[PDB]
DNA sequence: AGCAGATATCACTCAGCACGA
DNA sequence: TCGTGCTGAGTGATATCTGCTTTGGGTGGGTGGGTGGGTTGAGGCAAT
């Protein structure tokens, strides 16, 4: 028997005999004990299901054509303990065996997929132990960490050697091509053959190229203690992680800390200090996502194939919008009108092109006009954690060119740019505006283009450029005097423009009103609510089933599984339109037109007409249905007639109501 | 084919290290007990094969770096051993608690398992000498195996506070539980392993640094000789930590019970050469004096109070200004020609301008020095190239425990150690090599002089342990030794002989001053030492020693002061016959150009010497100046700018007695020579030059008559 | 061991509440009403967090209101010298943070960055502010959120961000009047408006 | 033009022996 | 054991040739840095 082909087993193998975890790793017998190790937790792992989780995975990955494959922690130091130590303490090789076992494990379901990846990368999801920027010291070097940080800088993709090719000026010999370090450079200092002190002109007949791409990871300001200096890092991302993160986002970066000489670094200090870097492994967006980090994976709002399955059950159902709606903010008592709306912004319409000339806005926006208490803040932030892509500005914290875009001079290349704002950070999601009525007249202004057009012009410092914005916005403002005026018009009652209100597809105007019924049910909902959120009040199972139980008691659809579906259902879903009642629209409209030409109205135009199409969309595509339905648009309808009714005065409210009760 | 067959060795002994076994985790006990493998006993078993069939009939070194790299010793063969050791103790509790009492089980087999370990520790531990024969695998891994061998003792002696040694004395013990005559060989090679494994534990110490030479030396130079390993450090290795782990563990105990009973209830053919090799290597770099000197503190003040003098002397060489202040100093030579210095001390003194006028010159006189690595000759650091002074820094109660152990072993079996040797040898001479002939004359010289300074100091313990040096049979071996070895030109053996004789000749002196009628027959051997041909030799060592290292010659030095001593106090006693002695003659032997030279070389290294040596060096240069009235010999430049370096104010502190020497001898000296160059003009002339051999004018030169 | 001890034997007291009350700033004179105020304030109150990321306030925001020379600032220097983590402030701040957070570039090349506020200062601490009847518009509408959602949200040119503002705040104001008018209301002698009035817990 | 590294060709020291003294 | 060469290869050493690179400025770059210099003018942004 060949003593190369010998293999160990998993206790001789937890056994160290080397100087170093890296050279018992890299002996042959240990190498592939360990590459075995790894192909049997990768194919024979089963959930509390009972199905292999990482097959599943492995189909997934050859479907999209893929080339990387996301590997749980948490499941490898449960099902191979000492793999997962050696993978803490020695990254590298172990990385190397895990990706080598997985284009193994994924030829074995696709036999011919070498002919569209050549290899496969393994991404580590949830490593234990989080740290901090500051938190860096010399024991963390050459191992495995996970740190979180904000993107101040980003370079562009470039092609990087894979291989490297060298020939010598004098013998003309040329050596074989040498692996490339992602973090400093190959030399060749002496010959195997020539044996010369000279250089080697560097080249090559045919050389295999690599995407690069580095980063400038900082602290982000929430981490970093109050008044002072961040700390940061520089990330090299390679082939198949470039362009994942974008400058101004949050992210956490699962990575290899290692460090290379500098010679300037060390003539700058005085003393032999050691530039240090981070090789990315794996990246979480982080950004707006600060409630949702009870979750694992590297992205919460993807899905399975079972999840899927289970999205087209739920949706089979009748009532599944009024479990939908109800599960809009459980812990808020109320406000169905306020829940409703927020829905139908969060599902959004569909964007429409008519023969390539005609660009139809496709997002809902919301308007919550409302009394000082009446949970509108905790709405926002609700609608923050559930969207895919939320972020969420304040009055007069926001700037006219924060929204949108802003330009700047480069710092490396001394040359006007582009930066984008709140607005381009919530491309295809939801950007959440508070105290909108406190907000300037100039950052006010800023939005016009933005909410209508879903596109940014920006013509400054002779940059010529148009963006995309196709975001929704939701917007909490107070109305003038810090209570609202029943009696007085809906115009006067605010401080807001025509146009402004009119970009708006749905107002919800909440009034503080003592009734005791009202406020008996109220106080014991709160009550109630605060009980159950006392903090006081496997392991890990059994947490989960706890808040699971809690959960649902005020909530009928679980929140994570409603984040999936809300995703599954924005992404590929695309409602149509083919049966309806033209005539019932055309006279609603005309009914709303002729209701509002009275002087200080809620305004009504096309818009509005445009805005029941949109929510009689997102209420079919709530559905996961493929063609809207009259009973889609006869809510939608409701819904634009009760926001109108409910926007008049006192004295003529009564009237209004008597006039559309036929469509509501 | 060479490499890949390297690849296949390393993964097989791979194979076998992790197939001899290893600590259970299952257990709950902690710290985990070491569990031995199905097929231990087979897996050293062909460990040793292995050994046997690759490292040495292949005269390569690759299976023991195959084995010190997967660990095979600190993590399976040391634990294996330490764990026998602790169940041999809790089974000999057990018996002590009831003698009846049993819990062992496989006892025979955890026997032979340990006895198969302790074979592969001494075979891992064995010293490891380079030939010229040697093979270019084996001179080419020399440097990485003894740091390998550094790292083993290190562990040896720091695991469980050294328990292994334990286990080697209980092994030992097995083979005492028997008779000498129910003996059999194999208990005595049991012993002779159990003694060599003890010897290699001590003997293991830093190699040498090694450079290439085919290129003159860099503008770089040399950055650093370093042959440590990265996480060893000398305190772990250094004779105090094996003092510690040998008093902790009872070795000195079983190692003079062993020398105690030797030659009467033992087979000493097996025994008494590994005793005196593991002397040698306890006493080869020790000095006596430091064993008979807070006390820190004192010492401190002293020495930073001599440090405070040296600089105070260092002060005058400086400028109070800083370096840029620029004086410009013009001196005039006898003939109107001005030189140029720089400098303030330059302005403001003459002796300084002259200093810096000599110092400032570029150009140099090479010098040509005949090194001889020991490694090449497969000796150990010992005395003969150890730099004077170098001491090893006891701690107080390891240096008491130490003193305790000599002293008992010296009044106990140090005679009859000696004795059995001696015969030994004597019935084997011929097949000597340099290394044992070394290893005997040190271990006797160390010795010797050790009991000669105890006798100083405490007036009970006396000459009579180691009066065994007297008897004739290891006189003549020795003096047949040194005679051989000068004949041959070895000078590591002569130097080795060197010092055995300088030390028999003190003990000599001393037994003389004992008792004149006990020491009749001790006359008689002082005839027998002071042969004409031994005359001649002495005589002709130091001529020679010029030309070799400076341990050398002050080995020479020293056995010439002892000769010249015991030659006139037995003249003035009595009358010596041989042939008569005559000592004017030997006198006047001792008289030429290359002693007075040997002398001068000697002293140039006075910052390093002692005040010993300095004594030494001017009572033999009182004996030519004043007692032989030879004193052409001396009026040379070597010894006037010696003197000047002695005298001069930076040379030597003012507060010794070496200065009171050297100042009486210089007043004498300088009275004579201004006698002389008064008379003779001539004497200006010839101090510059060695002297005239001419018959005609010689002793006119000579003697000035 | 010993401080256990004195633990016990304070718990063990009948008056404890009482004493307790009696023991906050020392100096003051007759004030024992707005003392056990303060103490509640540093004890506060268990903050939890809903099953859907919904956090829910449990820090105590004090108001206190008086004529000129009535010890009102003697109170929140009491305050400042004590608790674990504080900042002393005034509404009419000098630096360009103010209480809030605000943005400084470095001139050119460099860009926009975060300079810490009063309220950022004294994270999970206490803020008191001198003169909360003089703060600025900009920090009168950027407290809003502060009290209520524990956070500051600013979106300028190139930067954005969630800063943690997790503060009681015990502030000290005077009348809008020369003195306090006992004929109008609360409402009338203060220029605080009814949002930020229901945000402060006692008065 | 000046500077730092390197090659290669230039001597000098200890080495030792034959004659005779 | 001195004197006088003759032999001698080893161990030097010093007299002697082979390749950068520079100034400063974009006729070396922005994966050499901006605390090693240049650097006044226009432009966009926030606090005011
Ligand atoms: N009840 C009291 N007990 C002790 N000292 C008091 C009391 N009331 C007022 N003082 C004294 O009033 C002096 C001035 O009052 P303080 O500095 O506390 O602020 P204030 O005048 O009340 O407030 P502001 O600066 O807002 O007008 C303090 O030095 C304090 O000694
Ligand atoms: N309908 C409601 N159901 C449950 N809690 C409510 C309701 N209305 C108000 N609250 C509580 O009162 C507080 C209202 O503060 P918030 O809504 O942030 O102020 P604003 O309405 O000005 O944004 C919240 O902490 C919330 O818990
Ligand atoms: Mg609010
Ligand atoms: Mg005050
Ligand atoms: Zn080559």
């Amino acid at each position: 028997i060949d003593p190369l082909r010998e293999e160990l087993t998993l206790e001789s193998l937890s056994n160290v005999k080397a100087n170093s975890y890296s050279e018992w790793i890299t002996q042959p017998n240990v190498s592939r004990t360990i590459a075995r190790e790894l192909k049997s937790f990768l194919l024979e792992y089963t959930d509390e299901t009972g199905r292999s989780v990482y097959g599943a995975r492995i189909r997934t990955l050859g479907e999209m054509n893929s080339e990387s494959l996301e590997v749980n922690y948490r499941h490898l130091a449960e099902s191979k303990a000492i793999l997962a130590l050696f993978l803490a303490k020695c990254p590298e090789e172990m990385l190397k065996i895990f990706d080598l076992v997985a284009m193994e494990a994924t030829e074995l379901h696709y036999p011919d997929y070498a002919r569209i990846h050549s290899e496969i990368h393994v991404r580590i999801s949830d490593f234990p132990t989080i740290y901090s920027l500051r938190e860096l010291r010399e024991s963390n070097l050459s191992s495995l960490v996970r740190v979180t940080g904000v993107v101040t800088r980003r370079t562009g993709v470039f092609p990087q050697l894979k291989y490297v090719k060298f020939n010598c000026l004098k013998c003309g010999s040329i050596l074989g091509p040498f692996f490339q370090d992602s973090n400093e450079e190959i030399r060749i200092s002496f010959c195997t053959n020539c044996k010369s002190k000279g250089p080697f002109r560097v080249n090559g007949e045919k050389t295999v190229y690599r995407n690069y791409q580095r980063v400038t990871l900082q602290e982000a300001p929430g981490t970093v203690p109050p008044g002072r200096l961040p700390r940061h890092r520089e990330v090299i991302l390679l082939a198949d992680l470039v362009d994942v993160s974008k400058p101004g986002e949050e992210v956490e970066v699962t990575g290899i800390y290692k460090n290379n000489y500098d010679g300037n670094l060390n003539a700058k200090n005085g003393f032999p200090v050691f530039a240090t870097i981070i090789e990315a492994n794996s990246i979480k967006r982080r950004e707006g996502n600060t409630a949702n980090e009870g979750e694992e994976g590297l992205d919460v709002f993807s899905w399975t194939e079972e999840e899927e399955r289970e999205f087209r059950k739920i949706s089979r159902d009748r009532g599944i919008i009024d479990k939908i709606i109800s599960s809009m903010a459980p812990s808020i008592y109320g406000h169905r009108d306020i829940k409703t709306a927020v829905a139908c912004s969060l599902f959004g319409g569909v964007p429409k092109n008519v023969n390539g000339k005609h660009s139809i806005r496709g997002d809902i926006n919301v308007l919550l006009l409302g009394d000082p208490g009446t949970a509108k803040s905790q709405i926002l932030k609700y609608v923050e954690k559930t969207a895919h892509r939320a972020v969420f500005a304040t009055g007069q914290g926001a700037s006219a060119v924060g929204l949108t875009a802003s330009v700047r001079k480069d710092p490396i290349t001394k040359e006007w740019t582009l930066e984008g704002g709140a607005l381009v950070l919530a491309d295809k999601g939801v950007c959440l505006i508070d105290e909108f009525d406190k907000m300037n007249d100039q950052d006010r202004t800023s939005i016009h283009e933005a909410m209508e057009q879903q596109s940014i012009s920006i013509s400054k410092a002779g940059i010529v450029t148009t963006l995309q914005a196709r975001c929704s916005i939701i917007a909490a403002a107070n109305p003038n005097g810090g209570r609202y005026n029943s009696t007085l018009p809906l115009a006067q009652n605010v401080s807001l423009t025509e146009p402004i209100l009119s970009r708006f597809d749905i107002l919800c105007v909440v009034r503080d009103l003592v009734d005791e019924e009202a406020d008996e049910r109220l106080a014991t909902f709160v009550v109630d609510s605060h009980v159950r959120s006392h903090p006081e009040n496997n392991a890990r199972q059994r947490r989960l089933q706890r808040q699971r139980k809690k959960e649902e008691e005020i909530s009928p659809i679980p929140q994570e599984l409603l984040m999936k579906y809300i995703h599954y259902a924005r992404t590929k879903i695309y409602p149509k339109l083919h049966q309806m009642d033209m005539d019932k629209v055309s006279r609603v409209y005309a009914d709303l037109r002729r209701e509002s030409i009275s002087t200080g109205s809620f305004p009504i135009t096309v818009r509005h007409l445009e805005s029941i199409l949109r929510i009689a969309e997102s209420f079919a595509k709530m559905r996961l249905s493929e063609f809207v339905s009259s009973y889609d648009l006869d809510r939608a309808i409701k819904v634009v007639v009760d926001s109108f009714v409910d926007a008049q005065k006192v004295s003529v409210r009564r009237q209004l109501r008597r006039s559309f009760a036929i469509y509501t | 084919a060479a490499d890949f067959s390297l690849t296949v060795l390393r993964a097989r002994i791979a194979l076998l290290a992790t197939a001899i076994g290893g600590p259970d985790y299952t257990s709950q006990i902690d710290p985990p007990p070491y569990k031995l493998g199905d097929d231990c006993l087979a897996c050293l078993k062909d460990l040793k094969r292995w050994f046997k069939l690759v490292d040495d009939q292949q005269k390569r070194w690759d299976v023991a770096m195959a084995v010190a790299e997967y660990r095979i010793l600190t993590d399976d063969l040391l634990p294996i051993l330490i764990d026998w050791e602790n169940k041999c103790s809790l089974a000999a509790k057990l018996a002590k608690n009831n003698p009846d009492h049993e819990e062992f089980r496989n006892k025979a087999y955890y026997d032979k398992i340990a006895l198969n370990c302790l074979q592969l520790l001494v075979l891992m531990t064995w010293p490891l000498i380079v030939t010229e024969q040697s093979s270019s695998n084996q001179i080419t891994l020399y440097g990485e195996l003894k740091k390998h061998q550094l790292v083993y003792k290190k562990t040896i002696l720091s695991m469980e506070s050294g328990k292994v040694l334990r286990a080697a004395i209980r092994l030992a013990l097995d083979v005492i539980k028997i008779d000498r005559l129910s003996r059999t060989p194999r208990d005595n090679m049991v012993l002779k392993l159990v003694l060599n494994f003890f010897r290699n534990v001590i003997a293991i110490e830093p190699g040498e640094f090694t450079i290439n030479t085919k290129k003159s030396m860099p503008k770089k130079g040399i950055t650093s000789i370093d042959t440590l390993p990265p996480n060893v450090s000398m305190d772990d290795i250094s004779l105090n930590t094996v003092i510690s782990s040998f008093h902790k563990n009872k070795v000195f105990g079983f190692l003079l019970t062993l020398t105690s009973s030797l030659s009467k209830e033992f087979d000493q053919d097996f025994i008494n050469i590994p005793l005196l090799e593991i002397m040698f290597y306890f006493t080869k770099d020790v000095n006596q004096e430091l064993l008979f000197p807070t006390s820190a503190g004192f010492e401190l003040s002293k020495l930073l109070q001599k440090e405070h003098q040296m600089r105070k002397n260092v002060i005058k060489h400086t400028s109070a200004r800083h370096s840029r202040f620029g004086g410009l100093l013009s001196i005039q030579t006898p003939d109107k020609t001005r030189l140029t210095v720089s400098g303030s001390q330059a302005l403001v003194d003459e002796k300084i301008a002259l200093q810096k006028l000599d110092d400032s010159k570029k150009w140099n006189k090479r010098i040509i020095k005949k090194h001889q690595s020991v490694a090449a000759e497969g000796l150990p650091n010992s005395l003969l190239n150890s730099q004077t002074g170098k001491a090893i820094f006891f701690t107080e109660s390891n240096g008491k425990h130490f003193k305790e152990f000599i002293n008992n072993f010296i009044d106990s079996g140090f005679n009859i150690l000696l004795h059995s040797v001696t015969n030994y040898f004597t019935t084997e001479q011929d097949r000597m090599v340099t290394l044992e002939q070394v290893e005997y004359l040190l271990f006797f010289a160390w010795f010797v002089k050790y009991q000669l300074l105890r006798s100083k100091i405490d007036n009970s313990a006396d000459i009579k342990q180691v009066s065994e040096a007297l008897k004739e049979v290891t006189f003549i071996l020795v003096s047949s030794l040194l005679r051989s070895a000068y004949d041959l030109k070895n000078w590591t053996v002569t130097h080795a002989g060197m010092i055995a004789f300088n030390e028999l000749l003190n003990l000599v002196s001393r037994t003389k001053a004992a008792q004149e009628e006990d020491s009749t027959d001790i006359e008689f051997i002082v005839s027998r030492l002071f042969s004409d041909e031994r005359i001649q030799l002495l005589s002709n060592l130091p001529k020679i020693g010029s030309k070799y290292s400076l341990q050398f010659m002050k080995s020479c030095i020293e056995l010439t002061h002892s000769v010249l001593k015991v030659l006139e106090q037995y003249s003035d006693d009595k009358t010596l016959v041989i042939i008569e002695v005559n000592f004017q003659k030997v006198q006047a032997n001792y008289m030429t150009e290359p002693v007075i030279e040997t002398y001068i070389n000697f002293l140039e290294r006075f910052r390093e010497l002692e005040d010993d040596s300095i004594k030494k060096v001017f009572s033999f240069f009182h004996r030519v100046f004043v007692q032989a009235k030879e004193q052409a010999l001396l009026f040379r430049f070597d010894l006037i700018i010696l003197l000047r370096e002695m005298l001069s104010p930076d040379g030597l502190d003012r507060m010794s007695r070496s200065r009171k020497y050297v100042s009486q001898f210089s007043d004498y000296f300088l009275a004579r020579l201004k006698k002389r160059l008064k008379k003779s003009p001539a004497w200006f002339v010839g101090l510059l030059f060695p002297p005239l051999h001419n018959s005609e004018v010689g002793f006119y030169q000579r003697y000035g008559e | 061991s010993d401080e256990i001890n004195e633990l016990k034997e304070m718990v063990k007291d009948e008056h404890i509440y009482d004493k307790l009350v009696r023991s906050i700033a020392p100096a003051v004179f007759g004030h024992e009403a707005v003392k056990k105020g303060i103490l509640l304030q540093m004890l506060g109150g268990v903050h939890k967090s809903t099953v859907e990321g919904i956090k829910l306030r449990g820090d105590i925001n004090i108001c206190v209101v008086g004529d000129p020379s009535t010890s009102k600032s003697q109170f929140l220097k009491y305050v400042v010298g004590f608790a674990p983590r504080s900042v002393y402030t005034s509404g009419k701040a000098s630096s360009a943070a103010g209480l809030t957070a605000a943005v400084v570039r470095d001139e050119e090349g460099g860009d926009y960055t975060i300079e810490a506020g009063a309220l950022m200062l004294a994270d999970n601490g206490i803020c008191c502010i001198d003169e909360f009847d003089k703060m600025d518009i900009s920090d009168q509408v950027a407290i809003h959120e502060a009290m209520e959602q524990q956070t500051i949200s600013i979106a300028k040119a190139g930067i954005h961000a969630t800063l943690n503002a997790r503060t009681s705040i015990l502030a000290a104001a005077n009348p809008v009047g020369g003195r306090y008018n006992r004929k109008l209301s609360l409402r009338g002698n203060l220029n605080m408006t009814a949002p930020i009035m229901s945000r402060f817990d006692l008065f």
